[PDB]
């Protein structure tokens, strides 16, 4: 479907879609937030797929 | 040794601070393979030393800003943790509430280092003309952007009514002669009407010629200065095509304007105090406000 | 008042605030005591139903 959308047009011109640095800040997260990411359940299929 | 890999990939950064590429890494080293290059560079994202970047000829590792330093007492993690997002802000600038709440940082520690960084001559403080409530913060290289902060008509976060006046009655009036004076020559309706007409340059140019304010004054200032004049109802302005002169300003447009009476007179309605009456809805035969005891109309008649 | 006022003490003990990290209120034990009257000027006395 990406492709699709791309593909739109029969000849794409090149795109300055550049990517503008966008570093989010690692902000210092509540322990109430961090618990809830460490209880979520991406966490665990990550730390399951480390191994 | 994936240690060496890494203080050779950071120096290689150190020699261009605008990133480098996989190829100049392959170059410098060639007989490492790209797998342990890969490596390094992950390991490199991990700590936090890389910045990664994607232009328009790949990929480019950029090490992260630590030499430029303006707050250096306590940690230079938080004084990073605070340039990222002012830096990022950047032109538009933020407000201290919006520096706070992204840093989730109480409002002393945010204090502290905005002071810090200020003391260094690293980021500055401009007040925002759009909404005067706090000082954002800018990068002290960057240009402040017209529309956050400053403006032809903004002097010191106050509105120039007075200003934006006198610039409207000179143009007025320079308008109106030209008109009088396309009127007078009576050569050909064409011609006159071409006469009658004026380019946003030759008025903007006028303008730079009466001098009346300081401030430079560019060609879109009396643009949107003879657009305000349109919208009074003073003034006509018309869009021709041609494709280079000496406006140059529109790819094959041109606005020429010129000064136009109005259509009709003003009405018969608001000859009467009735039309004018901002307590017209109270109106009744019997009661207080009766027009038999009007006040409007007894001064109007007594006028 | 024996037991469940205690673990009701326990579930809440630590409490802090998320500005100016490192300070927290942490309780340690409750008592409830005998009853009293705070008639007397800042002094308890024995009162009876
Ligand atoms: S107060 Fe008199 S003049 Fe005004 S709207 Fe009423 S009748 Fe008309």
């Amino acid at each position: 479907e990406a492709a699709n959308e791309a593909g739109d047009s029969s000849q794409d011109e090149a795109e300055d879609d550049v990517k503008q640095i966008t570093v989010r800040f690692s902000r210092p997260e509540s322990e109430q937030a961090r618990q809830r990411r460490v209880q979520s359940y991406e966490f665990l299929q990550k730390k399951h797929a480390e191994e | 040794d994936p240690v060496e890999i890494e203080n050779r990939i950071i120096e290689l950064c150190h020699q261009f601070p605008h990133g480098i590429t996989d190829q100049v890494i392959q170059n410098e080293m060639p007989h490492i393979e790209a797998q342990q290059r890969a490596v390094a560079i992950n390991r490199l994202l991990s700590m936090g030393q890389l910045d990664l970047l994607r232009s328009n000829t790949g990929l480019l590792y950029r090490i992260k800003d630590s030499q430029n330093a303006g707050k250096m007492k306590g940690s230079d993690n938080q004084e990073k943790l605070v340039y990222q997002i002012i830096e990022d802000a950047g032109n538009k600038g933020i407000w201290s509430r919006d520096i706070r709440y992204k840093s989730n940082l109480p409002l002393t520690e945010i204090n502290k280092i905005l002071k810090n960084l200020e003391s260094k001559k690293l980021i500055k403080a401009v007040k925002s003309v759009a909404a005067s409530k706090k000082k954002v913060y800018m990068l002290y290289n960057l240009q402040p952007d017209r529309s956050v902060t400053g403006g032809a008509w903004y002097s010191d976060q106050d509105f120039e009514s007075e200003f934006v006046e006198v610039l409207n009655q000179q143009c007025f009036k320079f308008l109106q002669s030209k008109a009088e004076t396309a009127r007078e020559s009576k050569q050909n309706p064409m011609i006159q009407r071409n006469s009658s007409f004026a380019s946003s340059h030759e008025v903007w140019k006028y303008i730079c010629e009466l001098g009346i304010s300081k401030v430079e004054l560019s060609m879109e200032d009396i643009e949107t200065i003879l657009n305000t004049l349109i919208y009074d109802g003073k003034v006509e302005m018309t869009i021709i095509a041609a494709k280079e002169g000496t406006v140059g300003s529109v790819d094959g447009h041109m606005k020429l304007y010129r000064a136009v009476n109005p259509i009709i007179p003003p009405t018969g309605l608001v000859r009467a105090p009735c039309g004018l009456c901002p307590v017209f809805d109270d109106c009744h035969e019997g009661g207080e406000i009766s027009p038999s005891n009007c006040i409007y109309m007894t001064e109007w008649l007594e006028f | 008042i024996n037991v469940e006022i205690k673990k009701i003490m326990k579930a809440n003990e630590k409490v802090t605030s998320d500005a100016d990290p490192m300070w927290y209120l942490k309780y340690l034990n409750i008592y409830v005591g005998l009853p009293d009257v705070e008639e007397s000027f800042n002094v308890t006395r024995p009162v009876s139903p």
